[PDB]
């Protein structure tokens, strides 16, 4: 990444709407990135799985138990840091497109 | 072997992350048009 | 071996969750 991104403010969409004459969206025209940056905030990872070097054609085969814990560590990080945030981004785009 | 499933599932989730960003770019264009 | 079986069933479950995620994203016709 070309930039060290700090973490964004907490979720600009815990708003209840109020009608008098004007659209609540006028404030979101002032910055061209506004909604895409809110989705890019919801997608912001705080743990990831490292890229693993392949095992060699001279390595010892590990115990199955190490391989189960390495798998569960990896699938937990995918469930908590990717899948959950992508369904939250989907509900946000569903709410925005409806409005 | 397991390494080559985990490294693959990372890239196949970062691909869906890139799809959700482009969907947000497309909504932003209709958002302004309706303002 | 049962550890070598549970590893197979989580690999089958998690890739099913990833394909049912892709099948929940590709059906999101936002227009």
């Amino acid at each position: 990444l070309s930039t060290v991104h700090p973490a964004s403010p907490p979720l600009l969409c815990t708003r209840e709407d109020v009608e008098v004459a004007e659209s609540p969206l006028r404030v979101l025209a002032e910055t061209p990135d506004s909604f895409e940056k809110h989705i890019r905030s919801i997608l912001q990872r705080s743990v990831a799985n490292p890229a693993f070097l392949k095992a060699s054609e001279k390595d010892i085969a590990p115990p199955p138990e190490e391989c189960l814990q390495l798998l569960s560590r990896a699938t937990q990080v995918f469930r908590e840091q990717y899948i959950l945030k992508q369904d939250l981004a989907k509900e946000e785009i569903q709410r925005r497109v409806k409005l | 072997q397991l390494e080559s499933l985990i490294n693959k599932w990372s890239l196949e989730l970062e691909d869906q992350e890139r799809h959700f960003l482009q969907q947000a770019t497309q909504v932003n264009a209709w958002d302004r048009t309706l303002i | 071996d049962p550890v070598m079986a549970g590893i197979g069933e989580e690999i089958a479950h998690f890739q099913k969750e990833l394909e049912e995620l892709k099948a929940r994203t590709s059906k999101a016709c936002f227009q």
